[PDB]
RNA sequence: GCAGGUGCGAAAGCAGGUCAUAGUGAUCCGGUGGUUCUGAAUGGAAGGGCCAUCGCUCAACGGAUAAAAGGUACUCCGGGGA
RNA sequence: AUGUUCUAACGUUGACCCGUAAUCCGGGUUGCGGACAGUGUCUGGUGGGUAGUUUGACUGGGGCGGUCUCCUCCUAAAGAGUAACGGAGGAGCAC
RNA sequence: UGUGCAAACACGAAAGUGGACGUAUACGGUGUGACGCCUGCCCGGUGCCGGAAGGUUAAUUGAUGGGGUUAGCGCAAGCGAA
RNA sequence: CCGACUAAUGUUGAAAAAUUAGCGGAUGACUUGUGGCUGGGGGUGAAAGGCCAAUCAAACCGGGAGAUAGCUGGUUCUCCC
RNA sequence: UAAUGGGUCAGCGACUUAUAUUCUGUAGCAAGGUUAACCGAAUAGGGGAGCCGAAGGGAAACCGAGUCUUAACUGGGCGUU
RNA sequence: UGACAGCCCCGUACACAAAAAUGCACAUGCUGUGAGCUCGAUGAGUAGGGCGGGACACGUGGUAUCCUGUCUGAAUAUGGG
RNA sequence: AAGGUGAUAUGAACCGUUAUAACCGGCGAUUUCCGAAUGGGGAAACCCAGUGUGUUUCGACACACUAUCAUUAACUGAAUCCAUAGGUUAAUGAGGCGAACCGGGGGAACUGAAACAUCUAAGUACCCCGAGGAAAAGAAAUCAACCGAGAUUCCCCCAGUAG
């Protein structure tokens, strides 16, 4: 039958032009005001995920 | 049986639920009670286990209609 | 249940006089009794 | 280092917390404020998103549940000379 | 609302009659209860009576004891890193 | 220690049946274990029994407040009855 | 007749619990024939978790069923890098 | 090895199958490729419903070889050759 | 068929066949059910609601819709989903 | 149709060759006993009846009938005055079996979640009721989106998308 999407990974990644996925960051949902400006900062935008964590994206998202 | 003579309510199953939502069977039985309808036309009572619900159709549609009802689908009274 | 007297009770009316008693007075004594009948007509 | 706005200094300048290295908790689910970004006929609305933020001695501290102690000499299976 | 009285729902595993040749059942007559009791739905309590399960890991065997995250020093062999239930101290804030 | 008889209790979704064609000198449950001499103190804990003033408390009921929508008032902002 | 305290034998037995010598009850809460009833979280138990067809801390048969098995075993012709 | 398994022989005995998905090889066609059900006597032919590809960025509206971020980039992320 | 047969045999292609029973498909006789037509009528303890469940891909969630064990309860065509 | 009396399976005794040998087909006849089993009973294949008829040679004998429930009739007929309940008789129908498919009433757990309770397995397995040759569904109080479609059922997509 058809591969099922594993729906959780569907909701946390999207595939960019070149193949590769993009992320939100994490450590930025609550406890907040203990964290400097600086690093939430560069918690907001998207990441990409790295090589090592490819092979267990791409497995969840066989239809990406 | 558990049926209501005048609408055919019977015994259901469903489930109780816990606040943890644990499922077990259960029944839903009907208010059945037999009780003696006069019956004017006939001068007669008549005795029919019946729902509070079917006493109120009985209320409703007079007690000769019900009878000839239940005449018509064979159900003995 | 709204009634019809079929005759003159105590605290309800006179015969013809159309009434609202609770359904367990109608149908276990007024109406097996001659005393009512249903409104419908 | 760049943009905006600021403090101290006459000025050159210094300042994006504290001499530094511990003082901490993912995700989910929700709460509060802001923001028409979305709004299942349409206009709204609800709900959702986005931004800010809140709720864990989840301390077995990468946290398996929202939720859990014992007995077996009545015992049983799969395994180990790990 | 809460009493009391009532009878007609409802109960009767009181009596008598009939179906009937019957200690079932049903119907009649009557007495006693009587809007109570009992039952349905909903609902609080109780509930090892019964059921499904849980009851951590490390560990010079297991258990008992200790430990589990973070910081500093030493072990660490003059870059980094480096283990033991090795040797010593701290943090879970303050402003 | 329970049980006033349609007994308590037990088997049974129920009808019924056992208890018993017995009726508190009876029947069930529990512990103790012929007989002799005996069986002391504790009711704080847990259970059971009684109480019922006061606190707390379910379904149910739905006062009161807030919001959405919009007839309309408006030029717009807005306000805003049913 | 009903039992089963001790010992020896037997232990691929003559026997999946017996034989032999002894042993206990033997008018009783005794023992026996025939038939009947109680059914599996159920029965029955003068209570050993005993017994319920050589099976019992949940009988047996069939089915879910190829349960699951991070465990054990096993996994079959050849040559070259 | 005094750890396991095999008394011996013969016969049987364990990586399959279906569908989806990615990569390699090979073949066809190529900015295109290919049809499904079905139709059809048709392994033909028809059937292009669809699917994948030639565009990305952004949560999204939306913009678009750009786009998002921000009041705005000297910029930076993802893309474009 | 004594080894492998177009021509030995039984078949095969093809062409035929029913006294009787029976399937179907036509056809018109008996027969009941009654066409077209105007006026009119238009499903109530129901829809909907409260409580508990269940069904909907949809686990109560912001949850529409369906079913109903329980308690209620309309408009009805100018009306209603 | 010149052969034939089924098989193991010879034999015996026969039948038949122009058509009553055998063989094949249609329609019929016969069709013990048990079994729904139906006259009652019962440890299936048995035990024992009651009514009618008919027969007897007087010993007896043969045959048909007699279950239950539902519905419909006729007659009857309580407590109880009408009546009803009830009782009997007759007619019509049902009953039981069967592999799958179908509709409905009930409805698991192992298992997966690397534990487990929500969740899963799955409305699956199983039990039960009912039907037909198929069943079910079906002629919009349906969708759509301001354009339109036009009952039900089945197939391919939509799409492992929205959720
Ligand atoms: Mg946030
Ligand atoms: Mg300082
Ligand atoms: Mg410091
Ligand atoms: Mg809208
Ligand atoms: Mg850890
Ligand atoms: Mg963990
Ligand atoms: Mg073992
Ligand atoms: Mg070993
Ligand atoms: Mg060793
Ligand atoms: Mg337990
Ligand atoms: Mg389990
Ligand atoms: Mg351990
Ligand atoms: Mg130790
Ligand atoms: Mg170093
Ligand atoms: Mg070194
Ligand atoms: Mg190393
Ligand atoms: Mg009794
Ligand atoms: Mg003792
Ligand atoms: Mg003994
Ligand atoms: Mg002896
Ligand atoms: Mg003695
Ligand atoms: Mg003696
Ligand atoms: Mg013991
Ligand atoms: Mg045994
Ligand atoms: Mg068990
Ligand atoms: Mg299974
Ligand atoms: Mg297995
Ligand atoms: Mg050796
Ligand atoms: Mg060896
Ligand atoms: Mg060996
Ligand atoms: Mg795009
Ligand atoms: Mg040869
Ligand atoms: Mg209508
Ligand atoms: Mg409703
Ligand atoms: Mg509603
Ligand atoms: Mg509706
Ligand atoms: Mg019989
Ligand atoms: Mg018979
Ligand atoms: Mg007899
Ligand atoms: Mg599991
Ligand atoms: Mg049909």
């Amino acid at each position: 039958p058809k591969i099922k999407t594993v729906r959780g990974a569907a909701k946390r990644f999207k595939k960019t032009g070149k193949g590769g996925f993009k992320h939100k960051h994490a450590n930025l949902r609550h406890i907040l005001t203990k964290k400097a400006t600086k690093r939430k900062r560069h918690l907001r935008p998207k990441a990409m995920v790295s090589k090592g964590d490819l092979g267990l994206v791409i497995a969840c998202l066989p239809y990406a | 049986s558990r049926v209501c003579q005048v609408t055919g309510k019977r015994p259901v199953t469903g489930n109780n639920r816990s606040h943890a939502l644990n499922a077990t069977k259960r029944r839903f039985l009907p208010n059945l009670h037999s009780h003696r309808f006069w019956v004017e036309s006939e001068k007669r009572f008549v005795t029919l286990r019946v729902s509070a619900k079917g006493m109120r159709v009985i209320d409703k549609k007079g007690i000769d209609t019900v009878l000839a009802e239940l005449r018509a689908r064979g159900e003995k009274y | 249940m709204q009634v019809i007297l079929l005759d003159k009770v105590a605290n309800l009316g006179s015969l013809g006089d159309q009434v609202n008693v609770k359904a367990g007075y109608a149908r276990n004594f007024l109406v097996p009794q001659g005393k009512a009948v249903p409104a419908t007509k």
